DNA sequence: GGGGTTTTGGGG
DNA sequence: GGGTTTTGAGG
DNA sequence: GGGGTTTTGGGG
């Protein structure tokens, strides 16, 4: 096989060529009619990547490859950009004034796909690690090789993907648009905002808070099977969305079965800017917690920033699964969210205990100091997205006896019978957790078959 | 203000505990939509959304009465008018019926409908299922979870707190997590199900049955 | 044999 | 090819 | 023509 550059590949040969680059972006594989799936794709290599620069403004030039199949599984799910590929027998042919390059999987085409960073998107979200540099994460048909002479190909294309995007936008302006000007477009557009939030609406679909550099927040449902690589804090380019004139109450960014919503390797100099330039904006939910009913879900919570990259573990798995699974059975601290249904002791007041500790024994404060230290024992009945549908409450406990989640409420524990000021803090905090769309994302010990919170506080 | 007639009618038919007499009578007029598709499913749009209604058995006959020349399973890509419809919730399971959600469904009963045939209808976005909307779904879990604080509120009481002895001085205690496991209700399954709207009820045909009855 | 493809009947 | 299936909760 | 396959020379 002969490799020619997307810039050097014949226009009137119209013969089979194959070649290597990066891809800068692509659609989702999505089905046309009964029998046919179309995947498109923007790509770059050393010879076209950047229009000419003079009065251009650095936007990014590029060829379009379109990969057809009479499977889904037969073309490539592209869920990070800067990756490479690498296509077999394909035709060029000149389309609206740039090359297209146009390849049928379902004959005698097929492509490879090729990772740029250390891991593919997919190792990573399972901690997996690469057989190897010149292995591909993905193919087409049953069968991929890669010859000696490919190598250094890979490798230096690798090496150009790199300095590429560490020195250019790639995804330059003209290729999305802004999110404060959304509303603005006649149909569909792209947009690079960075992902403040993951909520999980439920158990197929993922509600993510998105915030472009224009500071308008907007909202998109991910489905977890096709977009399983969404994370917060991260910036994602999304291929096609539009702007939902139904949502009255909050900004909703409507996708489609083709978009597709894609990350950036480590090198990118855009993914780097935006994950610092844009802050987290809580706007949304301050404003909510002033009406009797939001539908804009707030997270009330926050977690110690040494359990930030502790994995999440549903109730489901919690109370469900946590004595028979070989991997729930080896931790004893986890991290999970939920919404809380009911607070007891059900008068706030009763919240904060006197504490004996030599006895082990607790007691209400109504009668005074004559009880010992002052405790939180608060008992929580949640529930989440995996126990949406049964007929069950769980119990999470915030006993602070040992100093775990002493500081929940940001409310030192005090005798609430006296305190008016720690009552009042309290009883607000109370009705917020039980408002609908409130959730808490937490940190759990597991103690005597019980989940106690710690180093988790409410930030509102 | 709410463009979409659907997504409003079906959200105050939740935030009214699935009442449709409670629901604004300004909103209970004829009902003009697109026909997205007629077989094997017949879903209706209103310009936003796309919705399946439930024909009748006396309004189909009374179509094919004044409309002999007019197949409904051959409606694909037409407009419709229904003038007599109605509104109710049923219990359903989502993992079959995609147009519902956590187990609810807000039907569209049609009772009576006539076809305007050739008649082109303006251009709008692409129409996306009701029960996939995010603020839809949301309201729906705004139902529930109201239902579910109101059961769990009826249900749990007394303050059967964990006795703190368990959670402290656990050196030398194991306990089972589903300890901390509670019935929401007094369901009798192992699905919640305490809701106080009264699941309507109401006779309708199966798109497969009006498909023989206009071809065997 | 049967696809896609153009070889439009025949290689390995 | 900057697009629209059903598998109708990757498509 | 060339795959994968078995048809192992020939259809559409
Ligand atoms: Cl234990
Ligand atoms: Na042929
Ligand atoms: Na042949
Ligand atoms: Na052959
Ligand atoms: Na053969």
């Amino acid at each position: 096989y002969e490799y020619v550059e997307l810039a050097k590949a014949s226009l009137t040969s119209a013969q089979p060529q194959h070649f290597y680059a990066v891809v800068i972006d692509a659609t989702f594989p999505y089905k046309t009619n009964q029998e046919r799936y179309i995947c498109s794709l923007k790509i770059v290599d050393p010879t076209l990547y950047l229009k000419q620069q003079k009065g251009a403004g650095d936007a990014s030039d590029y060829a379009t490859l379109v990969l057809y199949a009479k499977r889904f599984e037969d073309l490539p799910i592209i869920h990070r950009a800067g990756d490479i590929i690498r296509v077999h027998r394909a035709t060029l042919r000149l389309y609206n004034g740039q090359r297209q390059f146009n390849a049928n999987v379902f004959y005698s085409s097929s492509w490879a796909l090729f990772s740029t960073d250390k891991r593919s998107v997919t190792q990573e979200i399972n901690n997996q690690d690469a057989v190897s540099d010149t292995t591909p994460f993905s193919f087409s048909s049953k069968h991929a090789t890669i010859e000696k002479n490919e190598i250094s190909i890979l490798q230096n294309l690798r090496k150009w993907a790199n300095q590429y995007f560490s020195s250019y936008s790639v995804i330059s302006s003209d290729m999305y648009t802004a999110l404060n000007k959304a509303q603005a477009q006649k149909g569909d557009f792209d947009v690079v905002a960075k992902i403040l939030q993951v909520h999980e609406l439920d158990e197929y679909t993922n509600e993510l808070k998105l915030k472009d550099a224009s500071g308008q927040v907007f909202y998109t449902l991910s489905l977890k099977l096709k977009f399983p690589h969404v994370r917060t804090g991260e910036v994602v380019r999304i291929r096609s969305a539009t702007y939902d004139e139904t949502s009255t109450q909050k900004k909703v960014l409507i996708l489609s079965h083709y978009s597709n919503i894609i990350t950036f390797i480590q090198s990118s100099k855009l993914a780097k800017e935006l994950r610092a330039k844009i802050q987290d904006d809580h706007s949304v939910e301050v404003a909510s917690l002033k009406k009797n009913v939001s539908l804009n879900a707030v997270v009330l919570t926050e977690v110690d920033k040494k359990h930030a990259a502790l994995p999440s573990t549903s109730l489901q798995d919690l109370f469900h699964h946590a004595d028979s699974d070989k991997e729930l059975q080896a931790q004893d601290t986890f991290r999970t969210q939920f919404y809380v249904t009911k607070i007891e002791p059900s008068d706030v007041k009763e919240w904060v205990k006197g504490y004996d500790r030599k006895t082990k024994k607790s007691s209400s404060l109504k009668g005074a100091s004559g009880k010992g230290d002052n405790i939180f024992q608060v008992q929580f009945l949640v529930k989440d997205a995996s126990t949406q549908l049964n007929n069950n409450t769980y119990r999470v406990l915030l006993y602070t006896q040992d100093g775990l989640g002493a500081n929940f409420f940001n409310v030192k524990a005090d005798n609430l019978h006296k305190n008016a000021d720690a009552r009042k803090k309290l009883e607000d905090s109370a009705e917020l957790l039980t408002k609908f769309n409130s959730y808490v994302d937490a940190v759990v010990e597991r103690r005597n078959g019980f989940y106690l919170i710690k180093d988790t506080k409410l930030i509102y | 203000q709410q463009q979409s007639a659907f997504k409003q009618l079906y959200t105050e038919l939740f935030n009214n505990e699935g009442d449709f007499s409670k629901v604004s009578s300004n909103l209970k007029k004829p009902l003009k939509c697109y026909v997205k598709e007629s077989y094997p499913h017949f879903l209706v749009t209103d310009g936003y959304f796309f919705v399946a209604p439930y024909f009748t058995k006396e309004a189909v006959n009374e179509f094919h009465a004044k409309f002999p020349n007019v197949n409904i399973v051959d409606l694909t890509d037409k407009v419709i008018v229904i003038n007599n419809w109605s509104l109710e919730l049923r219990r359903v399971n989502s993992a079959e019926v995609f147009t519902s959600y956590a187990n609810l469904e807000a039907r569209l009963i049609v009772h009576s409908f006539k076809p305007n045939l050739q008649e082109r209808l303006n251009p709008t976005r692409y129409p996306v299922n009701l029960f996939r909307d995010d603020e839809f779904k949301t309201t729906i879990q705004h139902f529930r979870h109201t239902a579910l604080q109101a059961a769990i509120n009826k249900t749990v009481k007394g303050d059967n707190l964990v006795d703190i002895s368990k959670v402290a001085d656990a050196a030398g205690k194991k306990g089972k997590v589903d300890a901390g496991i509670v019935k929401a209700s007094a369901s009798k399954g192992d699905e919640f199900s305490d809701f106080s709207f009264k699941e309507g009820n109401t006779a309708t045909l199966k798109i497969a049955d009006i498909f023989v009855q206009e071809k065997g």
